[PDB]
């Protein structure tokens, strides 16, 4: 069993970084890159008490790469994995994908198919990018149906970082990110999403970080990502697949789009006086406000779910816990799965980064539900687009990169379908 | 005092990249001012069929142009449409061919035509220009040396093109001469959808100037018969390389004519005719005194759904448009 | 990567091109002779987008100074820092334009711009990968608007595909130096909105205003405003220049910043501004400084942007901040502003952030605003151009250069065109 | 957590609200530089209701100081403690009102008025939640009465359901140091008691016999007299300032001394008020100092409280203390003196209490008082408005700034509703 990752756009890289310092930390490794089978899945043996890991960070701008040259991490990832491009894709969907992502795709597409080849247990693909720029939404775009034409059979676990609908860093987002879920919508298996203003509200009445910034937002995230591949990596009572999140979550191949939350998150001086056990954190991971994502569920029915946990986790309490949330009519599950339950346990525990804003627990769980709650945040984000659309707002970039106002209708109407089968399946 | 702008579509055979792939008839047409694509009405004033032949569409179309161009007012001929709809095929055609000859030798035609059959003291001096867009630059085709022209405007604030490559001719054979010189300076490139894919806006102007002796009144008309490009799909005509950096400039213009149309259609106020340089010269089409009739292009293939319907509401909001003529 | 191409025209600009050398070589850490003292590795890391290397580890400016005077060279050169520049780069002619857009563009531009278009060709050719070209002069006078003007669209026509940045400051009303400054000033804007992509609208009273009112300087000379504007060009390149949470390249804020091609005359301003008596009683925090740089009296345009709405606005901030902080007052300033903000665009704040703050400051940020109050600026220039213009006022000296009277009046239909523009949006 | 704003109107509004920094000051250890240096964490607990945190704990204080003359600014910056303020907050005109309320009202007030409503705008938004006003103004003169009663008018319409305290001094027959002192009055108490939601009417006759009696001070100054009006500014902020067993918000005070929303012109006062000679033969327990706090002495108002009946009075408490000594001296005040409280009221004594005791003394307590006895200072204002009046005297001045004699008839009709106010409940 084995899995590659790789990174796109500065949200990427920004997670990258955050990530794969937990990842090695872990292990044992140290960050000079060297200290049996629990590694093998994300790092190599580079001959002899040594490793690598299966990762490429590519970004069009420079000034990303050249930093994680230079940083700490120098030792610990190989120098030609660090891809960087030659010009900026300036918040333009068009401009990384076909003038600056057509020279470079050739480079990282044949790179990854010979990475692939020393690789035996390839189960997936997982990527790290964001919609609300330019190198997330086109270089991604063209990286996405350009492997599934290769591979295709192989899963892709996409990792968005969405808009919130007042907050926000661009002002031409919902342009990149109409246009590349276009093409998204068809290729991506399945596709969790962050917003950004979402955590910022999970470090705020939890953790109690007034002044937070993206090193903290990353280290959470990575505990996500990090949980979910922790049944490959470490033993367990239920062990589950990176498969297992293609088959009992997408009840049907175009609607693939959950939500994500994950708990508990607790700073150090409350951890020792919060009692930590499964009752509340499965009460915590269903609250409205503690999701990674601003939709209401309660508006919404939820279509799949499933719990995975880390921990010393017994298998009897669990069982209990979920019955208590299926006769709590607060929520409401959809009539079409009433077993709308996966449950998944690991014996190792979460970790903790050394000086990190997270304090160490015995347990946790990461819940990916399914549902039908991102329908309203789809059509707020199209919603807005059809203001500036009107107007034919930020236009003449776009055409001046190559393209018309074909695909533009394209994408409206394809997101329009995308709302006609939200709102039919929620019957 | 005030004329809609007149709005007519042509469908068209399916090529032979077409058929062989599969592609269904999905043209429906109700008449000639209704058209029907899956289930939805455009209302036109005039929708050709693909079985009509190239001189019944000048006899429809661009006929009543010839009077009212020579009567004092001005008139415009332009096209608009995606790459393979048959631009090029209507206003160029093949010019040695009687029966395939497009609308801009016909039209020359009818003018001196018409000119054999008035008294001999009606004095006419008709001059030529011909200039493309390329790189973002207006070069002149009938002269090799210039490779960009400024737009410089007149005495009644009118923008028009100066330096241009001005020949004054006698007979109408001495245009075909330059139309043949047009075409074969024309940069024409390959693509995966069309041999013949016209990378360039070409623009053919006629300043037909006339006097007559006994009443000593002076008339002047502006006759611009263009020949657009069309927005290439670079996922179905795949435009890599110097192919790419032409797909920007042609498709700059007609957005930039996209947003004048449309803001004309929703009535604005500013109207920008500044966005680009082609909407420039055509400005006193869409707003000027001129008779413009816009004839918009469509293929019947089913693999271009999404854009030929884009080119039916295009005609559509410009049906709504009125000149101040 | 990604190197910018430094061009200097006209008085003025020289000036601010000069000052702006002076204030981004102490954030770099270079001498004036040319060597690196630095303390940081991140400053020698994007040294090379600007400067290049030579022997003796010296970094020499590709600063290309162009004038039409030669005492102007004289007193830059003899400056502190002018002596790292390089002695190639200085080309300049003999005869003075006399404060005349005809001179420069026509007649003393023409001869000089086939030797300077050779210098801007051969540094553009020694550099990595080009990214743009900075430009700084001014609408008024000859050499500025004429010649400065000149160079950009042979430019344009060699570099179609690459960005144009120009930090043209303009004349006002109440502070007026130049009896011909609205004909130059109307004719330089008919190139600006054809050629240049990017256009930063500066206005000479709002910088004695702002050292007025906020910093209360009590002698003000030219060496201070040019200050102020010199930090506003260190500020928009701050991303291509040292490592950042969100970076933002000059060509982000072009697409974020231009929602249409004709719509890039901006308002830039710069904080914080503060004297030496009131930083003790003033905390560096970020939500202070925000409602600051929203302020009228901040930015350095003499349009209030109380009078328009904003079309979209960019902070590039600086320094070790919080992002949430940051994120969440952008919101508030347009929330209980929201007469002042476009109802067809869903949010207008583009925002940035770097790690590495100016030297001798822990936390800033710089303003740069497209808004529609800037037509208040180029009416009061339009009439004083119409003023000037409907009895051929001063005209019979342009004409002695080839000039026609046509093209002023093709500069006024496009200085209607621009009013009437901000005006539909608004 | 619930900031207050300070406000500085007029001259005596600069000299008493200077003295009000000053002695709050001591009582949390600030250092006039600005610096901390207090011996309790409890001091620095509720720092930020008044100041804001700056750079190298610099503490900042709210205080808007504005007047119509420059002189003023420059004797309270030159003060002990003047270095501590904001230079910003130093907004000030230069043509003084010359004791005339339409001058500080129409014309002086409305050319600064757009200036000042800037900086309390920047001062509210930047707190975490604002809890009223504290202004400091007289009724006497143009720029307290006119300009200062003015801003209240502007702040009440934007920040309609804030509170708004005011501690204005007004003038006495006997003590009576300006001509146009009554129109000043009669005009101002108009707008005070439609706007102010709380007003501390201070007599200054009132406060030279409590120096004189009580006191017996040789040589009183008017900064002795300052002295005594803020120590009552500082005892009616201290529940939310320091702890305590019953605290009692600014607000809180409000719901309980104003029955009526007219009805909200008190008698402040201050005890133990001791001589320098008389404090070893003197016991600090708390009932005898309570019947100072209601003794017609200790209230710095010349109404004497037996003419009338209380509506509502206050006593807010300080230092460590016997609640049940507290409870049983409010309880005998009003039953040997229930003539002179209301019958149709069970309780009139509202009562609060604070830990922390000002510096120097164990314990102390401030009176605030609602009685019907104020209406004599307004009669006698009315008479000598109406005396003067009703043969046009003094008014052409007025007029001059297109002020009319209408405003003047209704703010007489006022002065009769006032008095016949607190009639009806006598
Ligand atoms: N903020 C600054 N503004 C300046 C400075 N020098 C001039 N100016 C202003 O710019 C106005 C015109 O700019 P210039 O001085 O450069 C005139 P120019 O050199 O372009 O033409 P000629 O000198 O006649 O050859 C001028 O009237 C001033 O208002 C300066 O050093 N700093
Ligand atoms: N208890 C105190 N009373 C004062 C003090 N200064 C003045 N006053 C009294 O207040 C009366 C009027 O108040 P002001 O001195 O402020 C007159 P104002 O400045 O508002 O108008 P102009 O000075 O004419 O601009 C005045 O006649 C005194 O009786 C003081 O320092 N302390
Ligand atoms: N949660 C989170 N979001 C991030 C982080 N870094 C970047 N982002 C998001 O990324 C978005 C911008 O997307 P990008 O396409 O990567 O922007 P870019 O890489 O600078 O692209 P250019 O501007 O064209 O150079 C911003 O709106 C951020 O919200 C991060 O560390 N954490
Ligand atoms: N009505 C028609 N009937 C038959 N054939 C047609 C018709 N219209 C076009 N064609 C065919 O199309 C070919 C010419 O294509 P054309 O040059 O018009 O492409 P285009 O869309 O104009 O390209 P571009 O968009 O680059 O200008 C001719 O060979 C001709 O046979």
């Amino acid at each position: 069993r084995e899995c590659i990752s790789i990174h796109v756009g500065q949200a990427g890289v920004q997670i990258g970084n955050a990530c794969w310092e937990l990842y090695c930390l872990e292990h044992g490794i140290q960050p000079d890159g060297q200290m049996d089978d629990s590694f093998n899945t994300f790092f190599s043996e580079t001959g002899a008490g040594k490793h690598v890991p299966r990762a490429v960070f590519v970004d069009l701008e420079p000034t990303v790469i050249d930093e994680v040259r230079t940083g700490t991490y120098r030792q610990l990832f190989h120098p030609e994995q660090l891809i960087t491009g030659k010009e900026d894709a300036a918040n333009n969907y068009a401009r990384g994908h076909y003038t600056i992502g057509k020279e470079i795709i050739d480079l990282v597409l044949d790179r990854i198919r010979k990475l692939a080849d020393q690789c035996t247990g390839l189960q997936g693909f997982l990527v790290f990018h964001s919609f609300g720029g330019g190198t997330g939404s086109g270089f991604t775009s063209l990286l996405m149906e350009r492997l599934s034409v290769d591979y295709g059979k192989k899963s892709k676990l996409e990792f968005s970082i969405y808009p919130a609908p007042q907050v926000s860093t661009a002002v031409v987002e919902p342009y990149n990110s109409i246009l590349t879920t276009h093409t998204t919508l068809e290729h991506s298996d399945c596709a969790f999403m962050v917003d950004n203003e979402a955590i910022y509200d999970i470090c705020r009445r939890n953790l109690d970080i007034e002044r937070p910034t993206y090193t903290n937002l990353n280290r959470l995230i990575s505990q996500i990502v990090s949980s979910i591949t922790a049944s490959l990596r470490f033993d367990g009572a239920l062990n589950v697949d990176l498969t297992e999140f293609q088959t009992n979550l997408v009840p049907y191949p175009r609607i693939h789009f959950p939500l994500a939350t994950y708990a508990p998150v607790i700073s150090a001086e409350k951890a020792y006086h919060e009692q930590l056990t499964v009752a509340e954190i499965t009460n915590a991971c269903f609250e409205p406000a503690n999701q990674m994502v601003k939709c209401d569920p309660r508006h919404g029915k939820y279509m799949a779910c499933c719990l995975l946990y880390r921990g010393d986790v017994v298998p009897k309490d669990v069982n209990a816990a979920i019955a208590t949330i299926k006769t709590k009519r607060t929520i409401q599950f959809v009539d079409w799965c009433p077993t709308g339950f996966k449950v998944g346990i690991n014996y190792q525990p979460p970790t903790v980064v050394p000086g990190g804003d997270l304090a160490k627990v015995q347990r946790a769980v990461c819940m990916l539900s399914n549902t039908t709650a991102i329908a309203e945040a789809w059509a707020r984000l199209d919603h807005k687009f059809d203001l500036m659309y009107a107007k034919r707002a930020f236009v003449h970039w776009y055409v001046g990169e190559g393209m018309e106002e074909g695909e533009f209708s394209e994408a409206r109407e394809d997101m329009a379908a995308l709302e006609k089968d939200y709102e039919e399946v929620g019957a | 005092a005030e004329c809609n702008i007149k709005v007519m579509c042509r469908f068209r055979p399916l090529n032979e990249s077409e058929v062989n792939r599969g592609d269904k008839y999905i043209a429906k047409f109700q008449g000639e001012d209704t058209v029907v694509i899956a289930s939805k009405p455009y209302a036109f004033d005039r929708v050709f069929q693909s079985s009509t032949s190239q001189e019944q569409v000048y006899n429809d179309c661009a006929k009543k142009i010839v009077k009212d161009v020579l009567e004092g007012y001005n008139g415009t001929i332009f096209a608009y449409g995606q790459t393979s709809s048959g631009k090029t095929h209507t206003m160029e055609g093949k010019l040695h061919d009687p029966e395939g000859m497009g609308i801009i030798p016909r039209i020359v035609q009818d003018i001196f035509n018409y000119i054999y059959s008035m008294d001999e003291n009606l004095e006419f001096h008709i001059k030529v220009s011909y200039f493309e867009i390329y790189l973002d630059k207006i070069r002149d085709l009938l002269d090799v040396s210039k490779t960009n022209l400024s737009v410089h405007e007149d005495k009644n604030r009118v923008p028009y093109v100066k330096g241009c490559t001005e020949r004054f001719v006698c007979s109408p054979d001495e245009v075909m001469d330059t139309i043949d010189e047009g075409k074969s300076n024309r940069h024409v490139a390959v693509t995966n959808m069309n041999e013949h894919s016209s990378r360039s806006h070409s623009i053919f102007l006629i300043n037909v100037k006339q006097e007559n002796t006994q009443t000593e009144q002076k008339l002047s008309g502006k006759l611009y018969l263009v020949d657009l490009a069309g927005s290439a799909k670079v996922s179905k005509t795949g435009a890599e390389g110097a192919v790419l950096d032409e797909a920007k400039n042609i498709n700059k213009s007609l957005s930039a004519l996209g947003n004048v149309i449309s803001a004309l259609a929703e009535g604005s106020t500013y109207v920008p005719y500044r966005d680009s340089k082609m909407t420039r010269i055509l400005q006193d089409s869409l707003g000027g005194n001129c008779r413009t009739t816009i004839v918009i292009c469509c293929s019947p293939s089913s693999y271009n759904e999404s854009e030929t319907k884009s080119t039916l509401l295009f005609g559509q909001r410009a049906k709504t448009i009125k000149n101040t003529v | 990567m990604r190197e910018i191409v430094h061009i200097q025209a006209g008085q003025c600009g020289n000036q601010i091109g000069a000052k702006f050398w002076e204030v981004i070589s102490d954030e770099h850490g270079i001498d004036p002779t040319g060597s690196y003292h630095g303390d940081s590795d991140l400053q020698l890391e994007r040294i090379n987008v600007y400067y290049n290397e030579a022997a003796g580890n010296k970094y020499v400016p590709r600063a290309i100074l162009v004038d039409l005077e030669p005492g102007t060279m004289d007193s830059v050169r003899s400056g502190p820092f002018g002596q790292i520049f390089r002695p190639d780069n200085f080309v300049f002619g003999q005869s003075g334009a006399g404060n005349n857009w005809a001179k420069g563009h026509y007649t003393e531009g023409a001869e000089l711009v086939d030797s300077v278009l050779d210098v801007v060709r051969k540094e553009s050719e020694s550099c990595d990968c080009l990214q743009g070209f900075q430009l700084t002069h001014s609408l008024g006078g000859g050499t500025g608007s004429g010649m400065g003007t000149l160079l950009i669209s042979k430019i344009r026509e060699e570099y179609p595909d690459r960005i144009m940045n120009t930090f043209s400051v303009m004349p006002s009303p109440k502070v007026s130096d130049t009896v011909v400054e609205p004909y130059n000033a109307t004719l330089s804007v008919h190139q600006l909105v054809e050629n240049t992509d990017e256009t930063y609208s500066i206005d000479n009273e709002a910088l004695y205003d702002i050292c007025f009112r906020t910093l209360k300087l009590t002698t003000p000379t030219y060496g201070d405003l040019n200050h102020l504007v010199s930090a506003t060009m260190s500020g928009v390149t701050t991303c291509l220049r040292f490592p950042g949470q969100l970076n933002a390249d000059l060509r982000k804020l072009a697409v974020n910043m231009v929602p249409f091609p004709r719509l890039h005359f901006f308002m830039p301003g710069f904080a914080p501004l503060t004297s030496r008596g009131s930083q003790q009683y003033r905390a560096l925090t970020v939500p202070e400084l925000t409602q600051q740089m929203f302020d009228s009296k901040n930015m350095m345009a003499a349009c209030d942007p109380r009078h328009g709405r904003y079309l979209t606005v960019a902070a590039i901030f600086r320094g070790r901040m919080s992002m949430k902080e940051v994120d969440e007052q952008m919101l508030n300033v347009q929330n209980k502003n929201s007469s002042y903000f476009v109802e067809w665009i869903p949010n207008n704040v583009k925002t940035a952030v770097c790690d590495i703050p100016p030297r001798g400051l822990k936390m800033s940020a710089t303003f740069i605003g497209n808004s529609t109050a800037i037509q208040e600026l180029f009416k009061r220039i339009s009439e004083q151009f119409t003023a000037m213009f409907r009895r051929k006022a001063f005209l019979h000296w342009y004409t002695g250069e080839g000039m026609d009277e046509m093209e002023f009046t093709e500069a006024e239909s496009n200085m209607n065109d621009l009013v009437s523009e901000y005006q539909q949006y608004q």
